[PDB]
RNA sequence: AAACUUUCAACAACGGAUCUCUUGGUUCUCGCAUCGAUGAAGAACGCAGCGAAAUGCGAUACGUAAUGUGAAUUGCAGAAUUCCGUGAAUCAUCGAAUCUUUGAACGCACAUUGCGCCCCUUGGUAUUCCAGGGGGCAUGCCUGUUUGAGCGUCAUUU
RNA sequence: UAUCUAGCGAAACCACAGCCAAGGGAACGGGCUUGGCAGAAUCAGCGGGGAAAGAAGACCCUGUUGAGCUUGACUCUAGUU
RNA sequence: UGGAGGUCAGUGACGAAGCCUAGACCGUAAGGUCGGGUCGAACGGCCUCUAGUGCAGAUCUUGGUGGUAGUAGCAAAUAUUCAAAUGAGAACUUUGAAGACUGAAGUGGGGAAAGGUUCCACGUCAACAGCAGUUGGACGUGGGUUAGUCGAUCCUAAGAGAUGGGGAAGCUCCGUUUCAAAGGCCUGAUUUUAUGCAGGCCACCAUCGAAAGGGAAUCCGGUUAAGAUUCCGGAACCUGGA
RNA sequence: CGAAUUUGGGUAUAGGGGCGAAAGACUAAUCGAACCAUCUAGUAGCUGGUUCCUGCCGAAGUUUCCCUCAGGAUAGCAGAA
RNA sequence: UUGACCUCAAAUCAGGUAGGAGUACCCGCUGAACUUAAGCAUAUCAAUAAGCGGAGGAAAAGAAACCAACCGGGAUUGCCUUAGUAACGGCGAGUGAAGCGGCAAAAGCUCAAAUUUGAAAUCUGGUACCUUCGGUGCCCGAGUUGUAAUUUGGAGAGGGCAACUUUGGGGCCGUUCCUUGUCUAUGUUCCUUGGAACAGGACGUCAUAGAGGGUGAGAAUCCCGUGUGGCGAGGAGUGCGGUUCUUUGUAAAGUGCCUUCGAAGAGUCGAGUUGUUUGGGAAUGCAGCUCUAAGUGGGUGGUAAAUUCCAUCUAAAGCUAAAUAUUGGCGAGAGACCGAUAGCGAACAAGUACAGUGAUGGAAAGAUGAAAAGAACUUUGAAAAGAGAGUGAAAAAGUACGUGAAAUUGUUGAAAGGGAAGGGCAUUUGAUCAGACAUGGUGUUUUGUAUU
């Protein structure tokens, strides 16, 4: 279905670009359209992704668990969220990795550069 | 061309209780004194190395091509060969299935799937959808990760959105009557492709 | 945090030189403290601060000379266009486009006429 | 070395022939690149016919005496006979041969008539006009077979 | 009868085969034309809060400036509502700079971190000595500029 | 020193192996045939045998395989005349 | 057997592939199927296509492992012993007591070449020290090499080697003073002045090449975990400089 | 065992070249021509090896020629169609 | 005495250029042998490897001193063909082009030698200015032993005779275009398995998107991305309707007829000889040496040489894009390729480690797990470690980490054994195991009566 000669469907080249990604390919676009609480209510859709968003884990063993992103571990290809941690055997509590694609954003962390994309898109909220 | 020959290995000769195969010189590495250059040698050159001037394309007589094409079109209208190919035409009212040339001008993919269900050919779709499986072997990481069956071949006289409307339809192939590849008419040298003709494509055959 | 170049570009030579000396004093002091304590990352941005001050100082000095030689040929080679040795030695646009008077009168008289075949 | 009843062969492969082996893998690639080059070239000269009007010519040898083919350029005798100048013709796509001669009337007339057929069927834009694009044809050879 | 070779619906070793994986290679094709005396390629020595290597960099040293994006980096730390902003970042760009010792390598020399000469400064109450800071000093050529040379020659005879 | 002990701990070699006599066999057998016989596990020695090990015999011959050296061998050649 | 086209809308995390199994069945056989165990992500049947497609050997290659075998052996350089301490642990480490040896062309005290941190201190014993180890040239972490006088530097030696020039297609070769237009310091001048301008002598011809050759000049006492003719305290000398 | 002595460092001579009080000695465990890479997977009538099953058929060591005699060609013998 | 000119010099004089690197392709020079010839010397390998000099994105070649012999083509290059052919070869082994034809691409030209002589009309540099890839002053110069204008063989120049065309550099809308940005579709709904749903099933949506990848297992719809289009930033671009920037002054070139002329490259061509090379054979090219021209001349016309013609071109001077080459660089897209003893030597801190004085030689080494959750805690031990415990879906995943073969080894246990063992047929003994009267006389007397 791909058409242009500038796009490669090579699995080797694709995983090479994935693992050696700069911010142009450092995941998706890391900014990406949100979940249904914001999408379905308004229609004026999109806003970029940041750290201090709130999220709901919709998949996995920690499914249906809420929290704030403690850190966006770009190197590890995961996001860390507080209150979802592993209790170690010695009582220490280490943060458990979790992939954003298995998440929905429930509450954003807004700033000017987000509201610029609203003007750029044409949103009204 | 230089694989297995990028070394200055030399035979020790007889008298040293070892095979007369060439061995790397020098010392202090582990590679030193090891066999080289041989198809039996670890790190050596393979026997009769593969070459690019191997014959890749093979010429077929033009007339034989059109003979095999006509045989493949003729086998399209044979119901027994089309079932034997496994082309799910039990719900097709007749074969050769010929549709009015409105389908030649269909625009959206929704009405390409709608047309297939209407002419009864969508059972071939569910075949291709459910026949997707991982390819067994190392072809998976040569960009051949999945395999599936073939669907119907929609043949049209004019392109008025027919190719675009059917492009994302799995297994379905479209073709202009002018070309009519044998590679699609007899996939895997097996006769009896399920072809859906538009009316104008059908009459162009004469 | 660290000084900003856009700030320093508003400061004069004496302000920047004074800003450099006490930064070198701060770095020298920090290197003494580097021995007593295991880690002190503050030394990094002080080196960055020292580098920032030197960057702008060189920029005004290089800009000062730039319009000193402005409008006349033979600027310093360090001021000239670096692009590439072969590009630098290539004929100029004016020199490569020069033609003889003989060629000029032929190009004027018979240029490549635009036409088309109809039928 | 030599054995039973076979034709005696001469396979010249005693040099390091394997270094100078060319497989034309880019047959398809070269053809695509050539069509692109023809496409872009025609655009740059957008009204012009992508070829120069070539002349008619009898093939040299006694083998090809019977055949007539497309030559290099029109003789200065032919161009003067039409009513043009070599400097002008080279600007309106009529290729001109200075080395060629005319020693034969039928080639002379067939080339002159080829010239009048060209003039009557082409329109030269004035240098200070409005450029009324006139449905360019990509082959002057196909235009005057 | 034990102790002392074989087989195990048997476990344990030794060892790293097999299987499955692949940010690598190989081959094909397509497009482009750009190293260096404005000092290249290459080498040496250094540079990070905590580096040996590897990547990057040059005493402004894992980097400065300009630009874009717009909250990281992440092994541990450490400036933090640095975060609704001339603004994070081992981020992308990248045009402006820095660019040690060298190397065609250029004051002479070089197994020396050797030895000079010229200019302007500062200091030792010094054109000459020493030290410090900053500038410089290669060949072969080319074009032009001055200064000449040669009874090579012309005017021109104190 | 060997020996015995505590620790440490190789290598050569090895188709499989390991008692004879005669026979016949590639004409000198550990094995095959016919006889003699034959009882675990072993230690120190030992030099009969294993046609023992060590090396694709260096002698000899063959190869249309060399090389060093020599000459009125064949073909040339620096130099010199 | 690897891969390819087609098909079985095939098998599969409710367990694919692989592996083990004196369990079964089938085939004369190559092999195929299946039970049981192990296992974790892919893989088969059939019609065809294709090849880097089948091993017991090649003194085959790479890797791994045996018997030999707890065997050969660990025997040159006279030689160790007692006690204590430190340590789970002492034939081997420290301390004391003995006994011995090198016996001043030393088993002593320094250096050259080479090494490169082995120096020294503190912890420390997995590996290495063919027994051992608490010890170590081992391991980990640090400290340490202080010059006007000691050397290099300077000088030339056999000899290397630019320029001038001549060969050489050319990388380059010869050549080292050759058939070259190859040279400082005093009140010259000494106020657009430092060469705007008559102030002498030449007959120099590169440069590199000695840490043992030639050379300007330093000694004593003290000092350190390790440096000292260098640090310190006294006492000198040489060179340059108004 | 006071010298044709022994010896350190510097220097010179480099492979058909050097050096040799001469042994074909020595020239980095290499010398009757060093070492390194490449030509080069050099050629070999010679030695060794050459990987699944079953079924059917089934030999030759002889002729002639060849610097032929451990090899070829040829005819014969064999298979297949 | 004082100024030149010629030649030569000098200056850390004013401003520049060359050198090295890489070198796949390209232009030259230099140059082997192994090998083949069943020996070997010519030959072949090979006008190759190695060596040296010099470039660009292409290079070289190139607008005929060509090919031809025809009813003539018409720069060069490359492909197909000519052709394993003509030809060369111990005429052995072997080697071996070109013309024509088809096509790709096609583009042309310009110096020397001429009669500016009513005007060196020409050019560098220095200073000055300006709207700085340059223009205009002015000045020193260079240059008449010749720098401009004009002509280049296809022509041209002088002179006499007509009612014929053009006065713009980079912009900006824009346009193969170069580097780039941004926006643009649809389930994570419900049950089963599982640690994880990305698997199975039910129900959907979009599709010009059912490429590819990632995410705790096989995901169009979780995301991108993909597909279509949209909106923006900067740049070598006169190709065009216009240009904020004149609307150029007594000039530029083209054509017809007629007269006179019409230069056209020298130690070069050409000849001998030598060597080498070529398919070129009484000599294909090139080079050394010797000889050395000419102007209806010269070259060529593939057998050497007189004589007569004929056909063609015009040397000894020069530029030129494209088609063509490309195992290097940069940037991309792929494959019936390999899959860690394979594929490059290197999938990894690989030209690293290590060896050698040096030239140079040159490895091995990929996988816990979804996540480190990397084993807290208790007891034995000096300790390493053990035994528990704990984490994990699995410690039959514990970093000496996926699976974990074989050799070899400790060896459930069984068995055998008087100088090997192993094997074949046969039975015995031991151990171990597959296959069988389960529903079919009654169309059915019991038996959880359509389960017989």
């Amino acid at each position: 279905a791909k058409q242009s000669l500038d796009v490669s469907s090579d699995r080797r080249k694709a995983r090479k670009a994935y693992f050696t990604a700069p911010s142009s390919q450092r995941r998706v676009l890391l900014s990406a359209p949100l979940s249904k609480e914001l999408r379905a209510q308004y229609g004026i859709k999109a806003l970029p992704i940041r750290r201090d968003d709130e999220v709901l884990v919709v998949r996995g063993s920690k499914k249906g668990q809420e929290g704030k992103i403690s850190s966006v571990y770009r190197l590890k290809f995961a996001v860390q969220v507080d209150k979802v941690t592993k209790e170690k055997v010695n009582g220490a509590s280490v943060p458990i990795n979790l992939h954003p694609s298995k998440l929905v954003i429930t509450k954003l962390h807004l700033d000017k550069d987000r509201k610029a994309l609203i003007q750029r898109k044409g949103g009204k909220l | 061309e230089k694989a297995g020959h990028q070394t200055s290995a030399e035979s020790w000769g007889t008298g040293r209780a070892v095979a007369r195969i060439p061995r790397v010189g020098g010392g202090g590495t582990g590679r030193s004194g090891q066999g080289a250059f041989g198809n039996m040698c670890r790190g050596g050159r393979m026997f009769a190395p593969t070459k690019t001037w191997r014959k890749w394309n093979v010429k077929v007589n033009h007339n034989e091509k059109r003979y095999a094409t006509a045989s493949a079109i003729a086998a399209t209208a044979v119901a027994s060969l089309v079932l034997a190919r496994g082309h799910r035409v039990e719900k097709i009212p007749e074969i050769p299935l010929v549709v009015s040339t409105d389908l030649e001008s269909i625009q959206k993919t929704k009405e390409a799937v709608a047309a297939l269900k209407a002419v009864g050919a969508h059972s071939d779709l569910l075949k291709v959808l459910k026949s997707k499986k991982l390819r067994a072997g190392k072809g998976k990481y040569r960009n051949r990760r999945w395999t599936q069956r073939r669907g119907p071949l929609v043949v049209y006289a004019e392109d008025n959105g027919i190719v675009k409307a059917l492009r994302n339809v799995p297994g379905v192939e479209t073709a202009n009557v002018a070309s009519l590849n044998l590679l699609q008419l007899a996939p895997g040298a097996h006769l009896g492709r399920f072809v859906i003709w538009t009316e104008a494509a059908f009459t162009k055959l004469d | 945090a660290g000084v900003k170049a856009y700030e320093l570009r508003t400061k004069s030579k004496e302000q920047l030189a004074s800003q450099l000396v006490d930064l070198k004093k701060e770095l020298a002091e920090l290197k003494v403290q580097k021995l007593s304590r295991p880690s002190l990352p503050k030394i990094k941005t002080v080196r960055k601060s020292i580098a920032c001050v030197l960057t702008v100082i060189n920029e005004q000095q290089r800009e000062a000379v730039r319009q000193l030689y402005k409008g006349k040929k033979y600027q310093p080679k360090d001021l000239r266009a670096k692009k590439t040795r072969a590009l630098r030695r290539a004929l100029t646009k004016f020199e490569a486009s020069q033609v003889t008077e003989k060629q000029r009168k032929k190009q004027i008289a018979f240029p490549q006429r635009k036409y088309a075949i109809k039928a | 070395a030599i054995s039973k009843n076979l034709p005696i062969l001469k396979n010249h492969f005693r040099k390091h022939w394997q270094e100078r082996v060319k497989v034309h893998f880019d047959q398809a690639g070269k053809k695509v690149s050539r069509r692109n080059a023809r496409a872009t070239r025609a655009a740059k000269i957008a009204p012009r016919p992508l070829d120069l009007l070539r002349p008619v010519v009898r093939a040299p040898t006694v083998k090809y005496n019977r055949k007539v083919r497309a030559g290099r350029g029109f003789t200065l005798a032919e161009v003067k006979a039409a009513g043009l100048t070599a400097a002008y013709a080279r600007t309106i796509g009529i290729a001109v041969d200075h080395r060629r001669q005319n020693r034969n009337q039928e080639i002379f007339d067939a080339n002159v008539q080829r010239l009048k057929e060209y003039q009557s069927k082409i329109i030269v834009f004035p240098r200070n006009g409005k450029a009324p694009e006139a449905e360019q044809v990509l082959s002057a050879a196909a235009t005057f077979p």
